[PDB]
RNA sequence: CGGGGAAACCCAGGUGGAGGCCUGUAGCGAUGCUGACGUGCAAAUCGCUCGUAUGAUUUGGGUAUCGGAGCGAAAGACUCA
RNA sequence: CACGAGUUGUUCGGAAACUGAGCACAACGUUAUAUCGUUUUGUUAGGAAAGUGAAGUACUGAAAAGGGGCAACAGAGAACCUGGGAUUAUAUUCCAAAAAGAAAUUGCAUGUGGG
RNA sequence: CCAACUGCAGACCGUACUCAUCACCGCAUCAGGUCCCCAAGCAUAGAAUGCUCUGGUACAUAGAGAAAGGUAAACUCAGGGAAGUCGGCAAAAUAGAUGCGUAAGUUCGCAAGAAGCAUUGGCUCUGAGGGCAACACAAAUUGCCAACUCAGAACUGCUUACGGCGGGGAAUCCAACUGUAUAAUUAAAACAUAGGUUUGU
RNA sequence: GCACCGUCUAGGUUCCAACCGUG
RNA sequence: GUGGUAAUGCGCCAGGUAACAAAUCAAUCCUCCCACGGUGAGCUUUCUUUUCACCAUAAUCCACCUUGGGCCUUUUUAUCGCGUUGUUCGGAGCGGGGGCUCAAGAUUGAAAAAUGCAGCCAUUGUUGUGAGUUCUGCGCAUUAAAGCAAAAACCUGGGGU
């Protein structure tokens, strides 16, 4: 059975700290504890150790970035921009 | 390799802490294999490019410079 | 009266940095002959976290230019760096995330981090997590590059200054509410002795300008002059305006 | 893992053991009796009752900051009655 | 209160011999005044702080950036165990050749085998 | 040159006793204060609380003994039940476990042990919950053995009977919450807090 | 004005040589 | 220096040990209880094949079954199989057949009965089951905007001597 109607992980806080702060923190908490996709391996294997550090469960890879998710939206834009500018250079 | 403390490690025989293979007691067998393969393949790949470059420079030696000559 | 807390903190004493668990300072490598004329290739060996800092650090291994040995560097890592990656530093280096180039070789519109204001200072601008600079334009007659800083100000630097390509890792750190006093306690445990904070109106007149009275209030304007002596300069120091900001929000700092 | 649904998802039974969570020892404190004592056992103690008790927790040794100075989750608190 | 006695270690704790939060001799600077400041973010000082193996009987003279030292009897480190009919009182410290006995470990020398 | 065997040698300081209702600090052999290790049996959820073998102790000035009035980590009280008092202060009171059952409000987590109803002893029985040994499908059976919990039945009894262990409900004011805090008359509505905003750079 | 201090180079091109280039 | 297809067995520079957290589940030594047996003592009007005590084995060495990890080689797996109390593993090699290693136990001996204990120159001399215990193993996923000291000393290799 479901055990909760919409509190999820934040059920550990009981009735403390207010509804909107709890709802805002829950979104980042779920992402921080999820398994993310490793493009080197081809499987869902990246876990966060400390803020900004992501380690693969099977292969020995460690990656930097994000603090609550593996990749931030600004970084993808930066990647495409860098690749296109380098394509112009070469 | 065994797990030995300070005096026991000092007083044990050498092969208690190593194996006869290269890098024995430092690297595992898969790491050793990968190093051997990588060394051979990279050296060969470098040789090919050096040869190609030298062959091109020798190609433009008795070519138009020594073929379409002018003095 | 007695000494005010903001002045007391300048003696050092129990308010210095908690540094025992930190690794060394984070810097680029030294601007030597190899970097001025060719390039150097290093390998990323590990990605780690240190207490007090939001960004991740990278240990990078190079070969020594003059001796038979290995040299380990500790840098602030950009987003996307991974263990086993090759890193190129020097004059002729390709445009890729993590490489280090002179500013005069990076095309306009590119996003950079770890920028040195003066050549050879090994990186001083755009280092906090998630931050970066934008390259605006070059000037070949005077050899100077224009940059847009994280604060929104513009700065001109010599075109021989170096910068890493990318964005500092660990971004988005401040968007999660803290919710608990204990979380703040653990956050400042790794930095220094500055929390919790007692309001000045809650103190007594002997130790703060705002203290005293039969109600909790400041009985005088809290905007103070730039020329006030220490112990008098508390409140809103040399403020150009106060109150809620409406419309465009201006760039802070000096002109 | 069972049942329902065209789908999106919904209902139910277990497993697991989170929390500046609850009751309660040791520990750390000190609400009420305006109790005892008030030439005291004691220049602040005793009894019962009571707060907290996985945390912004308690504690040994070492080390660092003082006299118009130090230190203070701020009472003009504390710096060998 | 008086008189007379009692504490035994190659291995137990410390030191010899680690590094920590830290301290501050030298050096340099400052002060009418050193009884002041700096001195671990790899590290003193406008700063010439290295005294050695090896080769060839002490001698002699190539390499090795970043002076000397202190700070933990709960961190690191550390080769020994039981039996005793062995005290008035000490004992993993004492016990005598059947050492009640059985070990481990460091230095330097013999010889036996191998280099 | 390399074990291993053998011979000789193995320096320095500490070591008694104490660690506390008499060996330390508090003017004292002062009901105060003072870090670490070992930790038995039965009841029971148990480092709660009560009693006990090993080890320890009978030391804290005593004897005789119905005044009034006191102190208590001491009890009862017909009928009434807060009329007492500034004020239910103090005392009484509730109570473990198991089944059923549970309102307004709500940040959906709670409120909640909400409130409330019922059972519980002793004795003699019954059922359920296991282990390992001996292409063909009821070894779907033979033997041996442990450890305790839960459920159901008959008979039989109460003087309601150790310890230990929440009283409950309806509302107003203040502060969001856990926390801190006038050592020796003030623990709060004060301070802190997460959250919000402004300033310098 | 003329001497002298006054010199060597990877590469790119067209045997030398020359023009570029600048360690 | 030398064996095995292999995992791996035998005679200046670079890494490693020192060196580091939670819970869960198993836990060894040791403690407690029970069953069976031997020795001493207690009670006995009666009853009690009874009640109580004891039944011990240090370091250091020799030789070489169980559990839990990592791996090799052969047969090549798939919607599917393997496994935990528990939040998972597999063509980057699952399962089966044979092996190689590491950790922790066990079992032989030596030491060692010549000792210790208890009745009295003689007797005795113990083997099984539950429960509790943090060593240890579950290898290095506790909150975390918290991510968990350092060095001496020592070990192995790469190079040349
Ligand atoms: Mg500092
Ligand atoms: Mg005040
Ligand atoms: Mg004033
Ligand atoms: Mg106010
Ligand atoms: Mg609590
Ligand atoms: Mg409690
Ligand atoms: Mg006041
Ligand atoms: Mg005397
Ligand atoms: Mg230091
Ligand atoms: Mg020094
Ligand atoms: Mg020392
Ligand atoms: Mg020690
Ligand atoms: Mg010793
Ligand atoms: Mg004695
Ligand atoms: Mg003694
Ligand atoms: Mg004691
Ligand atoms: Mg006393
Ligand atoms: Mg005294
Ligand atoms: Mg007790
Ligand atoms: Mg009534
Ligand atoms: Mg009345
Ligand atoms: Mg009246
Ligand atoms: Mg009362
Ligand atoms: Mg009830
Ligand atoms: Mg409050
Ligand atoms: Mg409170
Ligand atoms: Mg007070
Ligand atoms: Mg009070
Ligand atoms: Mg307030
Ligand atoms: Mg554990
Ligand atoms: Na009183
Ligand atoms: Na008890
Ligand atoms: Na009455
Ligand atoms: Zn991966």
């Amino acid at each position: 059975a479901k055990r909760t109607v919409k509190m999820g992980v934040m059920g550990r806080y009981g009735t403390r700290y207010g509804a909107n702060p709890r709802k805002r923190a829950k979104k980042l908490e779920v992402s921080q504890h999820a398994k993310h996709f490793c493009s080197f391996c081809g499987k869902f294997a990246f876990r966060r150790k400390a803020v900004g550090i992501w380690r693969c469960d099977g292969c020995s890879k460690t990656v930097a970035g994000g603090a609550y998710t593996l990749s931030t939206p600004n970084n993808s834009t930066v990647r495409s921009t860098v690749r296109r500018l380098r394509e112009l250079a070469k | 390799t065994k797990a030995l403390r300070h005096i026991d490690a000092r007083l044990a025989s050498r092969h208690e802490k190593s194996v006869s293979r290269a890098y024995g007691g430092v690297l595992s067998h898969d790491q050793v294999r990968d190093r051997v393969v990588r060394a051979f393949l990279v050296e060969e790949q470098r040789i090919v490019k050096q040869a190609l470059k030298e062959h091109s420079k020798m190609k433009l030696s008795h070519k138009r410079t020594a073929n379409k000559k002018k003095s | 009266g007695k000494t005010v807390l903001s002045c007391r903190k300048g003696n050092g004493s129990v308010y210095q940095v908690h540094g025992h668990k930190r690794l060394g300072p984070a810097k680029l490598r030294i601007l030597d002959y190899a970097e001025r004329h060719g390039y150097m290739r290093g390998v990323v060996k590990s990605i780690e976290h240190e207490a007090g800092r939001g960004a991740a650090l990278a240990r990078v291994e190079f070969r020594h230019p003059y001796k038979f040995r290995r040299v380990k560097e500790l840098m602030v890592a950009p987003e996307g760096m991974f263990t086993g990656q090759s890193v190129f530093c020097g004059q002729k280096a390709p445009l890729a995330i993590g490489n280090v180039l002179p500013l005069g070789q990076i095309t306009e519109g590119c996003i950079v981090c770890n920028v040195e204001a003066k050549p050879g200072d090994r990186g001083t601008l755009a280092r906090a997590s998630g931050d970066y600079c934008i390259i605006i334009s070059h000037n070949h007659e005077t050899g100077r590059t224009r940059l847009k800083l994280p604060s929104g100000q513009k700065k001109s630097v010599p075109s021989t200054s170096r910068a890493m390509i990318g964005i500092i890792s660990g971004g988005g750190r401040i968007e999660k509410p803290v919710l608990k006093a204990g979380n703040s306690f653990y956050r400042f445990r790794g930095k220094r002795n500055c929390w919790p904070k007692v309001r000045g109106v809650a103190r007594n007149p002997v130790e703060h300008p705002h203290g005293g009275g039969n109600h909790q209030h400041i009985g005088h304007p809290s905007t103070v002059s730039r020329h006030s002596p220490p112990g008098q300069k508390v409140g809103l120091i040399a403020a150009r305006r106060t109150g809620r900001i409406r419309g465009g929000k201006a760039v802070k700092g000096a002109w």
